[PDB]
């Protein structure tokens, strides 16, 4: 009944998060079946995957079966149907998923089973020609990735804690239990490092299984979602992702055709650069794309131009070197815009 | 039967993006300046069919003269 | 000469606006608005909005003298074209089709819901037929009217209304048309053919 619970005014998310975590400890298979049904039903489908079908049928046949029982009226689906109920549904959806993953980070993530199942299912839903599944899977997988970004931040922080205790014991060189605590801290640090390696591996799996197909989607909104969430992650875990290796994807998406996508990318770029008083890398990226940004200050959409001008304001704040005379003359002429 | 719009493929050709790389004019335009002189601004104030059609051709600086005029217009 | 042209055009606009105030005075008692109504397409960028507003503010105050000035406007347009082109009447030339296009523009304003559309447009067709037979023919033949190209304009208004009154207008029409005029169908009498197809 999960879909109705998320839609019809749940009184608290954490309570059902805790109850589900306990029930998953009680039975992995039933709760996982409920999760599959959850992912299907967030797209509005009322079909049901059966227990034998769950354990035995391949994912492509399962998804095809759920196309049979899709029971749609039009080509509209809940992420495109209007009214406040579906937007509130999306908000509750992301809130529940993120709180659920964030409180389970010590057990469920390390079971070698859940992530493979979820990734395989979402990759098949995101590769399906049925647009509704592909859309819900895109937003869901972005939320999942953000939760994993929190996992990565928590893991790194814990590694720093065990490193600090290790260093304090590296100071404490005398003591029978000193060698014991040093070994246990090294063991924990190694286990967390290997766990971290698995986390980044899973991150890379998600990134190459989803993003590379979804940065180029036929639906402009999907591409915009992807750029939104990459901006979120780099704002969230800056120390590990803010390099050209990830910047290049943003560089490619700067050439989007649609204004809506440009507005989302522009807002993400504006938010990220303001985060640090002293610039964290990206200087090469700024050099590469600065001129095209200042040419994009004359977008047909006024909001895009606003975001562009604020970006140029950031370019001023960081450097004052990057701007040329002609840039200043052009913007000073833009002070007399009708808008 | 099955009134949902089916989508054949989601792939898009790279050449159109390469075209935007070679030619990005399709999202730019020319800067539309506001009127740079007083004359066109005062004309734009009392301009438009309603404003031109609702005030005399010879301006009346005192509203006392405005009430006799605006009174008689059905 | 930029400033001079801008001031001259705006001054002209102000003068014409004062004349449109006089057009409201025309709605009460003046007349002879045919020329200002005629100059709607040739001067479209200068005066489209003002001519449209005059038409609207004459429709909402008095449909009767609205249809009067509309018919006198078309009379002026037809008399100018016939003087311009003489005997041939230049149906092939774009000008007359453009006047018919202006007639369609006039037609767009009219709305079926109005009662006066059910009786003013009727009078309009009455007077358009009367205008088509305004002048008699010297020779070849007594039937064929001269100034006859106005029925191509009136056929553009016969589309709008109305099934029941089509018989009533035809019973008015038989004061003007004859049996062998109704019967004959050739490329010169195509306006009548189209009128009967519209009736």
């Amino acid at each position: 009944t999960l879909f109705e619970v998320v839609k019809l005014g749940k009184s608290a998310m954490q309570s059902v998060v805790d109850d589900w975590i306990e029930s998953y400890k009680q039975d992995r298979d039933i709760a996982l079946l409920d999760l599959i049904n959850f992912f299907i039903q967030c797209s509005g489908c009322r079909g049901t995957v059966r227990i034998e079908m769950f354990r035995n049928m391949q994912n492509a046949e399962i998804i095809r079966k759920m196309t049979e029982e899709f029971d749609e009226d039009s080509g509209d689906y809940p992420l495109t149907m209007p009214g406040p109920q579906w937007k509130k549904f999306r908000s509750n959806f992301c809130e529940f998923i993120g709180v659920l993953i964030r409180q389970c980070q010590y057990s469920i993530i390390y079971d070698e089973y859940m992530m493979d199942t979820v990734i395989s299912l979402l990759t098949g839903l995101s590769d399906s020609q049925v647009r509704a599944f592909r859309h819900t899977s895109t937003l869901a997988a972005m939320k999942l990735m953000t939760a994993l970004v929190n996992v990565a931040l928590n893991l790194s922080i814990h590694q720093d804690n065990t490193q600090r205790q290790y260093e304090a014991e590296r100071n404490k060189m005398i003591g029978k239990r000193a060698n014991e605590r040093l070994e246990l801290l090294l063991q924990k640090r190694k286990e967390l490092q290997e766990n971290q390696d698995e986390i980044e591996n899973m991150m890379n799996s998600i990134f190459k299984g989803i993003f590379v197909h979804r940065y180029r989607d036929a639906i402009a909104e999907i591409r915009a979602i992807c750029i939104e969430e990459i901006g979120v992650w780099m704002k969230m875990y800056s120390d590990a992702f803010l390099n050209d290796s990830y910047l290049k994807y943003v560089g490619w998406t700067l050439h989007d055709r649609q204004g809506e996508v440009r507005l989302k990318c522009l807002k993400a770029l504006q938010s990220l650069y303001t985060n640090r008083e002293l610039f964290p890398k990206l200087e090469l990226f700024t050099n590469r794309f600065k001129d095209r940004i200042v040419s994009m200050t004359l977008d047909k959409e006024y909001d895009v131009a606003v975001e562009a001008i604020r970006l140029v304001t950031l370019i001023l704040h960081g450097s004052e070197e990057a701007l040329s005379n002609e840039d200043c003359e052009n913007v000073y002429h833009l002070v007399y815009s009708a808008h | 039967k099955r009134k949902l719009i089916v989508d054949s493929v989601k792939e898009l050709d790279s050449k159109t993006i390469r075209a935007q790389l070679s030619d990005y004019s399709d999202i730019v335009t020319t800067l539309d300046l506001a009127p740079p002189t007083k004359k066109l601004m005062m004309w734009k104030e009392t301009g438009g069919v309603e404003k031109l059609f609702s005030l005399p051709a010879q301006p009346l600086w005192n509203n006392r003269l405005l009430k006799l005029f605006t009174r008689c217009l059905t | 000469d930029e400033a001079n042209k801008i001031e001259a055009l705006h001054k002209r606009r102000n003068l014409l606006a004062a004349f449109s105030k006089l057009i409201i005075y025309d709605i009460v008692d003046m007349h002879a608005a045919a020329d200002i109504f005629k100059h709607y397409m040739k001067y479209y960028n200068d005066y489209g909005d003002i001519i449209k507003e005059t038409l609207s503010k004459t429709r909402q105050i008095d449909k009767i003298q609205c249809a009067k000035t509309l018919i006198l406007s078309l009379q002026q347009l037809f008399n100018e074209l016939v003087q311009e082109q003489g005997p041939n009447l230049d149906r092939t030339s774009a000008h007359v089709s453009g006047i018919k296009e202006l007639a369609r523009r006039f037609a767009l304003t009219f709305g079926l819901d109005q009662i006066k559309t059910r009786e003013a447009v009727a009078t309009l067709h009455k007077d358009g037929i009367e205008f088509a037979f305004k002048y008699q023919n010297q020779k070849g033949q007594e039937y064929p009217p001269p100034n006859l190209a106005f029925l191509e304009v009136l056929s553009e208004f016969s589309s709008k209304l109305l099934r029941q009154d089509k018989k009533t207008v035809h019973s008015y029409l038989e004061k003007f048309l004859t049996e062998q005029m109704m019967e004959r169908r050739e490329d010169v009498w195509l306006p009548l053919i189209s009128y009967r197809n519209s009736l």
